[PDB]
């Protein structure tokens, strides 16, 4: 059997009923909601998963500290259908690709109830994280109900990117500006969550979050497939925002470590992952899955950025833990 | 090496049904998409659909759905596409083009003869020799503002080319002259060292998420001087 950790919302229905059904190998598929979550299970150390996905800054504090063995890559043949150019990009975490592979990989921002908020907010344009960051538009947003999400790491470094200061600075300064703009607007902020707005949106339950691009993409589809009128929305603010990348990891102490590498060698597929991420809302790392999948998500550009875009996005660093133990106390500051 | 050949040409009444056979060559056939573009004679190009070779997915146009039907022999490298209730409109070439979000290589197009009984776009610009001219396309949060663009230029007698993909970027080939920009919901192509031989129909085509089409413009005809 195999046993498996992932994000919520992060794969297609079917797609282990496949993997089982094709291969034998049953499957156990439990969830997390945030990075820290994961990362908590992992220093816990006896947390029996043989398949984790983190994000890449937290991919790589867990490197430097030997918690995945090394991959066995004669057993990932489908490894050469990885995008090089995305690979390389990840060397920053993972030196020579040496224990993760890429799954899927996304942005974040703001996801909004267009209705709701012109009502609220009238033809102000949602492009400035001012939404969400700046008292004067969520003391009035806050009837309809603001999500932050609750991690440091998400709330922190996009506090800072709004303010123009560097998102991977080491400052103690820093922290202070971007911190005492969150408690500013706090008091407006429905409650912090990882994951029940995507679910919130769709039902008008909150009208603005900060989310991921395919929770909101997943969120928006939901609202119109329950046909009430809800339009859901997905916007990189102007400032740009945070890049990231989430890769499937395989721990030390691990033991279905074969049947771990043959559901990582089934989702290197061009097809099974164009599946997933048609699905999911968010891009994988194989360019050969493209031309098979729903164009409404292989031709978004919020999905698939172009540079124009990107050249103004942050990717969360490796940080000192000197920092890290900043960004935790700052934030459970905020709590 | 990479191409796709099409059917033979076919004469047909106004009750009827017709199968345009595409088959194509040099390439990884199940790895592609694969799209149809009708072009009733004398107008623009129009979306029919699209088949995953790989799953038999079929996204058929509003418009056809109903009376459309997209299939593919695997085996033999080849797609199908089914009209059902050929009318009076119908006549036209019904070309074939390998989808990668864009259409890269396209087919040469079948001819359909039934006798018996979207994205505003400019229809012509004039330019002379030298100067440059530009030509916009306008869509929408749904279309043009969303999900990325493609180009295609149809000189004279001959099936569209690929001229741009992916908002911008110029198949090589394309030359330096040709570029396009965005900004909102418009793309505008903008061809600068214009000489004789752009003379042609440049149609821009965007995927509208929400009526899930590939809206093509309704084309403008460039005359060179």
């Amino acid at each position: 059997s195999l046993h498996i950790y992932n994000w919520t919302d992060y794969i297609a229905p079917t797609t282990l009923k496949d993997f089982t059904k094709e291969s034998g190998i049953d499957v156990s598929y439990d969830v997390f909601d945030s990075n820290e979550t994961l990362e908590g299970k992992l220093v816990s150390g006896h947390s029996g998963y043989d398949i984790v996905v983190p994000s890449n800054n937290f991919l790589g504090k867990q490197i430097q500290a030997g918690a995945f063995q090394k991959l066995d890559k004669s057993k990932l043949p489908n490894w050469k259908n990885l995008d090089p150019a995305l690979l390389k990009q990840l060397e920053v975490s993972d030196p020579g690709n040496q224990y993760a592979v890429p799954y899927l990989w996304g942005t974040n921002g703001i996801g909004y109830n267009v209705a709701k908020v012109k009502e609220v907010l009238g033809d102000q344009p949602i492009d400035s994280w001012a939404i969400l960051f700046e008292p004067e538009n969520m003391k009035k947003l806050a009837k309809c109900g603001v999500a932050f999400m609750d991690s440091g790491d998400e709330m922190l470094p996009a506090a800072l990117n709004y303010l123009g200061l560097d998102p991977n600075t080491h400052d103690p300064k820093d922290y202070k500006k971007a911190e005492e703009v969150l408690t500013k607007v706090r008091p407006y902020v429905s409650y912090f969550h990882s994951s029940k707005y995507i679910s919130d949106l769709a039902n008008g339950n909150i009208c603005v979050a900060f989310g991921y691009s395919g929770d909101v993409f997943q969120a928006a589809a939901r609202a119109e497939e329950a046909g009430k009128g809800i339009d859901i929305q997905y916007v990189i603010p102007k400032e740009g925002a945070n890049l990231w990348f989430d890769l499937m990891a395989i721990p030390a102490d691990a033991k279905a470590a074969d049947n771990a590498y043959a559901f990582i060698d089934y989702l290197l597929r061009p097809e099974v992952i164009a599946k997933v991420s048609d699905y999911v809302g968010y891009a994988n790392a194989i360019p050969g899955a493209r031309p098979l999948m729903d164009k409404s998500v292989s031709d978004s550009e919020e999905v698939y950025p172009p540079q124009a875009v990107l050249d103004k996005l942050y990717v969360s660093a490796v940080l000192p833990a000197k920092v890290l133990r900043l960004q935790t106390r700052t934030w459970t500051r905020i709590k | 090496q990479v191409q796709l050949v099409e059917t033979g040409d076919e004469v047909k009444t106004p009750g009827a049904s017709v199968k345009v056979s595409c088959k194509v060559s040099g390439y990884t056939f199940t790895s592609y998409g694969i799209s149809w573009v009708r072009q009733a004679p004398g107008q623009g190009l129009e979306w029919m659909g699209w088949i995953n070779p790989n799953s038999g997915g079929t996204n058929y146009a509003q418009k056809f759905q109903g009376r459309v039907t997209m299939t593919r022999d695997t085996s033999i490298s080849t797609a199908y596409m089914e009209l059902s209730r050929l009318r009076s409109d119908d006549t036209a070439v019904y070309y074939c083009a390998r989808d990668k979000r864009y259409m890269d290589v396209w087919g040469k197009g079948t001819t359909v003869t039934v006798s018996s009984g979207v994205l505003t776009q400019p229809p012509s610009v004039s330019g002379a020799p030298g100067q440059k001219v530009t030509i916009s396309c306008s869509g929408s949060s749904s279309n043009i503002g969303r999900n990325y663009v493609s180009w295609y230029q149809q000189l004279p007698g001959a099936a569209p080319k690929l001229l741009l993909y992916d908002n911008n970027k110029r198949p090589s080939g394309i030359p330096d002259r040709f570029s396009a920009s965005k900004s909102g919901p418009s793309t505008t192509l903008a061809i600068t060292g214009l000489q004789t031989g752009d003379e042609a129909d440049y149609f821009c085509g965007v995927w509208d998420s929400s009526l899930r089409a590939v809206l093509f413009g309704g084309g403008t005809k460039l005359t060179v001087l």
